[PDB]
RNA sequence: CUUUAAAUCCUUUAACGAGGAUCCAUUGGAGGGCAAGUCUGGUGCCAGCAGCCGCGGUAAUUCCAGCUCCAAUAGCGUAUAUUAAAGUUGCUGCAGUUAAAAAGCUCGUAGUUGGAUCU
């Protein structure tokens, strides 16, 4: 059992903090480790020059190519794969060119079928890809 | 309606399930 | 530096549960029945009625001589009194639990203007009150939230300087006279 | 039971167990109510009224409640003493 | 047209009892629905809250059964609960209206503060448990409304309190468990001796004594 | 006019100013979670949707659209930090037989705790 007595308030606190250490989401938080991996690194958003269109297959339970494009992030040159939503976008997007890269929607997990990938495109040459998809604006020329 | 209550127990586990049994209570 | 003030409210409060059926139903009817333009409204007397409930709650825990529960449930007895909410013979603390958002809705400029007969339905008289034809006292209110003050209800015209009470007559009235 | 006007705000009063005093709930079916006729103290005949005691499930699943009644119609005198 | 084969059943149909309270008082076993019918049945409303199918595996394929979900109760000082499983849903639903019209128990209703009024309210801080679901009623203010999930609130409003804080704990997801405890801290506010139960009970005579004739003749 | 250092805005007042009163409300959704269509056309494990479970392999309630419907509404989606939900850090208030878990066993300093009793 816990100590109960009224001198034990420094046990308590120092055997809290301890364990505290041994939760998933406090560790991540805190130790510094996945703030220096993320490739954002703490952002939001950020800017990348697209590399490469590139497929990627879904996983096993069911048949799909997933259009992504591999860009490289200009704060950090960092090298990402991040997933154009809707069907077509990809037609949007030509190479070399600016985008802007948000999250997926799980802190940095994959989502859904696309195995590995955790960031999708907001922008393709400071235009909105909804804005595109939707016929609103054109691409710039 | 019975209807819903025959189109679930035709298939109690199918694409249509959950929403009948929604439909039920 | 500057010589501002920042001090601001939120005047409502969202629900946690976006979508269920007794919550939107209750708030629709409230909505239909007092021409309320939104939810919004709905939300915003609940949460007036919330933080009175939730003041009354922490004087009722006091002691019943303590001089802060004395004074502090006084005025807000008097303040509930003064609008109409409450009745002067029912002015004991526990019965402030006892109110309602109808008691609160039925205080409105609107609905006050229905039931005096200057309109003929709820909606025509939220369009009454922003468009100038309804005066409280001397004063023109352009405000459909109006909360009327008890002794504030007995003078409540059509804005004498309006079509319906000044006996001026307005835009079309002039210009289909001008028809002729 | 009783609010500040002064009426009895309550659907029904339930019995408590005479060995007990525990309250035998609405749906509780090892509970009894049992009655002893006594007996008058010159014919030896049974006259009419009687004593009755309440039983709660507990007491009897325990086997306390035949104890407990002999308890009880001691204290009453049906039972003599020793 | 009811006819009546148990006791209970001619006391009540006979116009010998006046009262479902004179049954609960007795802790007496209502088997015949037609008793609370006939003692509620124009303010008894029920509520399907859950129809879940059932599989049992045998050696060609699965054998699907379901088991229906049935909370029943005047919004006034009464409640039930009912559960019920076969092949065909609508007998499913049938059988656990019967069976939550015999598990109707009385509520008991205290106030939170000042005793101003009706009861509105439970008497005391009362818990339920059910495999692992532990539901704990709490008195509230008047007009706080009832602060639960959906499943404790249905039994809840359907017992007759207005206002209530709870507390669930445990695997709260099967609603079969949530609903049978919290149906079971609904049934505790009348077996919790409280300070003004303290007075000595008086007792009276039982149905079976004061009609023994007329069951005798009947 | 008034405002103001001078103005603007708001307030006050002439004149003009509404029948598609075109002086035309949007942003997200419609299998479940979670409110609202197993309606119609196209596609056919493709394109795609899908926070999660899943939907799509020729009769798709889930994709692309039309119609209809509903949520909030001059606002509403999305990404990320954080709080409640989390009694999933537990002082209140969690767990350690089998789900993660009691040191192989004993001694022992500090620490923590420590039986009546006095008007
Ligand atoms: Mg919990
Ligand atoms: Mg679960
Ligand atoms: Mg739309
Ligand atoms: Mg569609
Ligand atoms: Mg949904
Ligand atoms: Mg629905
Ligand atoms: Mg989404
Ligand atoms: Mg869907
Ligand atoms: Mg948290
Ligand atoms: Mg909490
Ligand atoms: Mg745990
Ligand atoms: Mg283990
Ligand atoms: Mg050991
Ligand atoms: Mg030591
Ligand atoms: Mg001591």
């Amino acid at each position: 059992g816990k100590c109960r007595g009224l001198r034990t308030a420094r046990k308590l606190r120092s055997h809290r903090r301890d364990q505290k250490w041994h939760d998933k989401q406090y560790k991540k938080a805190h130790l510094g480790t996945a703030l220096k991996a993320n490739p954002f690194g703490g952002a939001s958003h950020a800017k990348g020059i697209v590399l490469e269109k590139v497929g990627v297959e879904a996983k096993q339970p069911n048949s799909a190519i997933r259009k992504c494009v591999r860009v490289q992030l200009i704060k950090n040159g960092k090298k990402i794969t991040a997933f154009v939503p809707n069907d077509g976008c990809l037609n949007f997007i030509e190479e070399n060119d600016e985008v802007l890269v948000a999250g997926f929607g799980r802190k940095g997990h994959a989502v859904g079928d696309i195995p590995g990938v955790r960031f999708k495109v907001v922008k393709v040459a400071n235009v909105s890809l909804l804005a595109l998809y939707k016929g609103k604006k054109e691409r710039p020329r | 309606c019975p209807e819903w209550m025959d189109d679930f127990e035709a298939d109690p586990k199918g694409k249509y399930a959950q929403n009948l049994l929604k439909k039920l209570i | 530096p500057v010589a501002r003030s920042w001090v601001c409210r939120k005047t409502y409060v969202t629900p946690r549960r976006p979508f269920e059926k007794s919550r939107l139903d209750q708030e629709l009817k409230l909505i239909g029945e007092y021409g309320l333009r939104n939810k919004r409204e709905v939300w915003r007397v609940k949460f007036t009625l919330a933080k009175i409930r939730k003041a009354a709650r922490e004087l009722l825990t006091l002691d019943e001589k303590d001089p802060r529960r004395l004074f502090e449930g006084n005025a807000l007895l008097r303040r509930l009194v003064r609008i109409g909410v409450l009745d002067e013979g029912k002015m004991k603390l526990d019965y402030i639990l006892g109110l309602k958002i109808e008691d609160f809705l039925e205080r409105r400029l609107q609905t006050q203007v229905f039931k005096l007969g200057l309109a003929k339905s709820i909606h025509h008289a939220r369009v009454l009150i922003r468009q100038r034809h309804i005066r409280v006292r001397k004063q023109v209110v352009n405000i459909p939230s109006f909360i009327v003050r008890l002794d504030s209800q007995k003078h409540i015209d059509f804005s004498l300087r309006s079509p319906y009470g000044g006996g001026r007559p307005g835009r079309v009235k002039r210009k289909n006279a001008k028809k002729g | 039971m009783q609010n500040d006007a002064g009426e009895f705000v309550d659907l029904y009063v339930p019995r408590k167990c005479s060995a007990s005093n525990r309250i035998i709930g609405a749906k509780d079916h090892a509970s009894i109510q049992m009655n002893v006729a006594e007996v008058d103290k010159v014919t030896g005949r049974f006259n009419g009224q009687f004593k009755t005691y309440a039983i709660c499930g507990a007491i009897r699943r325990m086997g306390e409640s035949d104890d407990s009644i002999l308890r009880l119609a001691k204290a009453d005198g049906i039972v003599s003493k020793n | 047209e009811w006819m009546p084969v148990t006791k209970l059943g001619r006391l009540v149909k006979d116009m010998k009892i006046k009262s479902l309270e004179e049954i609960y008082l007795f802790s007496l076993p209502i088997k015949e629905s037609e008793i609370i019918d006939f003692f509620l049945g124009a303010s008894l409303k029920d509520e399907v809250l859950k129809i879940m199918p059932v599989q049992k595996q045998t050696r060609a394929g699965q054998r699907t059964r379901f088991k229906a979900f049935v909370a029943i109760g005047d919004y006034n000082g009464h409640v039930g609960l009912g559960v019920k499983c076969s092949k065909e849903v609508a007998t499913a639903i049938r059988g656990a209206i019967i069976l939550a019209k015999l598990s109707i128990v009385p509520v008991r209703r205290g106030y939170w503060g000042n005793k101003i009024g009706k009861p509105h309210t439970v008497p005391c801080k009362v818990t339920g448990r059910c495999g692992s679901v532990l539901v704990r009623l709490i008195p509230a203010p008047r007009g706080t409304g009832i602060v639960s999930a959906p499943v404790p609130k249905k039994l809840l409003m359907m017992a007759g309190i207005d206002d209530c804080y709870t507390s669930a704990r445990g695997c709260t997801a099967t609603l079969g468990n949530f609903a049978k405890a919290t149906f079971d801290a609904i049934s505790k506010t009348y077996s919790y001796l409280t300070p003004d139960l303290w007075k000595e009970t008086v007792f009276t005579k039982s149905p079976y004594q004061e009609f023994t004739d007329h069951l005798v003749k009947t």
